[PDB]
């Protein structure tokens, strides 16, 4: 457990896991909702990955 | 035992053939096979006799029995088909005492093939490891005859008894048969080389409880490495190879870097394999320097010792692939330099050179159009030779190597035309730098060049038509041109400044960082393979689509245009193939960017820089 701290990383990935995937960060789910909108209200056979990765390059 | 000639006569005749280097392998003479001395096994009426005179002719018998000689009474019956020697004690003997014999004379069989073994393991063709473990069998049995001779000195004062001698030769019943075991199992199957050093670092974890057992099975072992390792101290520190029965792991084919030396899996001995990979390493780096001089030697050489639980025989074997595969790698990189040479491989084979083309494309271009068979190799190898002369890449020192080849294929190899679809170019290497940019590197560098030429082929006919043109008039050609020129100056940004100047930044830091030659070769097969795939190369369907766009293309420049088949230098039928040519251009244009989108993003990222043509029609 100073290992796996530090050469690869326990705690940087299980606490920025917070914030990414469970919305912890609050300000960045502003924005990507504030770009992502006019794509999402589309139908949704037409979208593709590659359509969708392009945006979280922005706001990040 | 015939049977035993034919045995040595198949070791020898292997041996001789793979090496006849060395002549006339030492034979021993015959006369030592054939006589049978050199090895150790070949009156009063019992019945009558009082009991304990019965007892006391039999120790004195049985006394004898336990060297290889046989008794007045007890006796040794010939072996014929059973290997092991049983006995016929004689006839008539009080039954009790001829039960006790029975426990103390499996000593003398198991006594009786261990002589057998030393008196055959001591030919040279039976091995240089075979060998020791037969004259390091043979000092335990000069302590038993001691001790066979100390009994006798008490048996010549009436103060030994058969029940006295059960107790004393105890210690003999095993101490000698751990030796007749090992025996019949080197000689089952058979072994040589390291396949011994394994048996007796098998049959020594087995016996790993015992501690009487196991320390003999650790002078057996402890004494048999002896041979081995004073080759393994040689390959490991300095190239040279001894080897002369064929034993060692490493063996070295007469031939390079794929077969001249090769790992021989039987042969490894059990407790080297984890580290077998770090041997053949060391070794092959020491030779390639010791066949173009500089330095072999190595500054800290040491005696790599057997031992069991407390392993040195794993970690002096690190001290030589850290010195050894340094000493190469640092001797490239400073001396036949490879991070100099490449830069002199980019600079043309990789069109990193603007001058180099610009001036030789003109100069060439009237023969580059002549169909092959009608093309002039020697004015080809004249004028490379000067447009190199003349260029700002004349600076350079490697420049001299470049040559020039002639692919009769044009990427259609990939699994009689023009000559600007016959131009390659092959960069002649030296044998010490040749290890790393090998034929199989140079080819695929060839590839690289040969489909970056079309793409610079082509970028000099639309901008000849512009300056043509400017009868100026017609605007029709003004914009399907101009369309041409985005997606061809476009895709030249994104190969040149994507797939390889930083690529090519990354394996110039990573070379930096590299630690053996097998790293190296790594790096280096990483560039050319990585951005080979980068490139539209790598494609199943080879994006076919840039192969029929450049050529509707070539048809719009010339084929069509001809630069107006010089009608400024007419009935709108040109306007026609214009059209045409146009909607083949819009149905190819579209195949590609979809398949850009359906097989893995940068040049429709910025091609579309304002939304332009974002979906001229969807699929599907």
């Amino acid at each position: 457990l100073d290992v796996l701290n530090k050469k690869y990383s326990l705690l940087d990935h299980m606490q920025a896991m917070r914030r990414y995937l469970l919305l912890g960060q609050g300000d960045f789910i502003r924005h990507l909702m504030d770009l992502l909108k006019p794509e999402l209200v589309r139908p949704a056979t037409t979208l593709y990955q590659h359509n969708l990765t392009g945006i979280l390059e922005t706001a990040v | 035992l015939q049977q035993s000639l034919e045995l040595k006569r198949k070791m020898l005749r292997d041996k001789q053939n793979k090496k006849n280097s060395g002549q006339h392998l030492p034979i021993f003479p015959a006369w030592v096979y054939e006589r049978p001395a050199l090895i150790g096994d070949f009156a009063l009426p019992i019945g009558t006799l009082p009991l304990a005179s019965q007892e006391s002719a039999v120790v004195e018998d049985l006394l004898y029995v336990l060297v290889g000689v046989d008794g007045r009474y007890v006796s040794a019956q010939p072996l014929a088909g059973r290997q092991s020697r049983t006995f016929l004690v004689d006839p008539n003997l009080d039954l009790s005492i001829r039960e006790l014999v029975h426990r103390i004379l499996p000593v003398a069989a198991s006594y009786s093939a261990v002589t057998r073994f030393i008196e055959e393991k001591s030919s040279f063709e039976y091995g240089q490891v075979n060998h020791a473990l037969a004259a390091a069998m043979r000092t335990l049995v000069k302590e038993h005859l001691i001790l066979v001779s100390q009994l006798e000195q008490l048996h010549r004062q009436g103060l030994l008894s058969l029940q006295k001698l059960w107790f004393y030769i105890q210690p003999a019943m095993r101490t000698m048969d751990i030796l007749a075991s090992l025996a019949t199992s080197v000689d089952k199957g058979e072994c040589l080389g390291g396949s011994t050093l394994s048996l007796l670092h098998d049959r020594s974890f087995s016996y790993t409880g015992d501690s009487q057992a196991q320390e003999l099975c650790l002078y057996l072992t402890k004494a048999a490495s002896a041979p081995y390792f004073e080759v393994l101290e040689k390959w490991i520190y300095r190239g040279i190879i001894h080897d002369p029965y064929s034993e060692f792991m490493v063996e070295e084919h007469e031939l390079y870097w794929d077969q001249r030396y090769t790992i021989v899996q039987q042969q490894i001995p059990s407790f080297l394999q984890k580290m077998a990979d770090k041997i053949l390493s060391t070794g092959k780096y020491l030779n390639v320097v010791r066949e173009c001089g500089h330095d072999v030697t190595c500054p800290v050489a040491k005696e790599i010792i057997y031992t069991l639980k407390e392993r040195a025989y794993v970690e002096q074997i690190e001290k030589a692939f850290n010195y050894a595969s340094k000493v190469l790698l640092d001797f490239l990189m400073e001396e036949k330099e490879l991070v100099a040479h490449l830069r002199s491989i980019k600079r043309y084979f990789l069109m990193d050179q603007g001058d180099f083309f610009v001036h030789f494309m003109d100069l060439a271009e009237e023969e580059l159009r002549k169909p092959v068979e009608d093309i002039t190799p020697p004015r080809l190898e004249a004028l490379l030779e000067l447009a190199l002369r003349m260029s700002t890449a004349n600076t350079d020192p490697f420049k001299d190597d470049l040559k020039i080849d002639l692919m009769p294929h044009d990427l259609i190899t990939q699994l009689a035309l023009s000559g600007l679809e016959a131009f390659s170019f092959d960069y002649i290497v030296k044998w010490p730098l040749s290890l790393i940019i090998n034929r199989k590197a140079l080819t695929r560098y060839q590839m690289l060049f040969r489909h970056m030429f079309y793409c610079k082929h082509v970028e000099r006919q639309l901008c000849s038509v512009w300056i043509s043109n400017k009868a100026q008039w017609f605007a029709g050609a003004f914009t399907l041109r101009q369309r041409m020129l985005n997606f061809v100056q476009n895709i030249q940004y994104y190969m040149m400044f994507e797939v390889m100047e930083p690529t090519w930044h990354i394996l110039e830091k990573n070379l930096k960082s590299a630690s053996n030659i097998d790293d190296v070769l790594g790096h280096h097969t990483g560039f050319l393979d990585t951005c080979l795939k980068d490139c539209m190369l790598t494609n199943p369907e080879l994006l076919k689509v840039f192969s029929k766009l450049m050529s509707v293309c070539v048809m719009f420049t010339n084929c069509m245009q001809k630069f107006t088949q010089s009608m400024k230098l007419l009935v709108s039928g040109f306007e026609a193939t214009i059209n045409k040519f146009d909607k083949n251009f819009s149905a190819h244009l579209l195949d590609l960017l979809a398949r850009l989108s359906i097989y893995s993003a940068s040049v429709i990222s910025r091609l579309d820089f304002n939304g332009f043509y974002t979906e001229r029609l969807e699929r599907l």
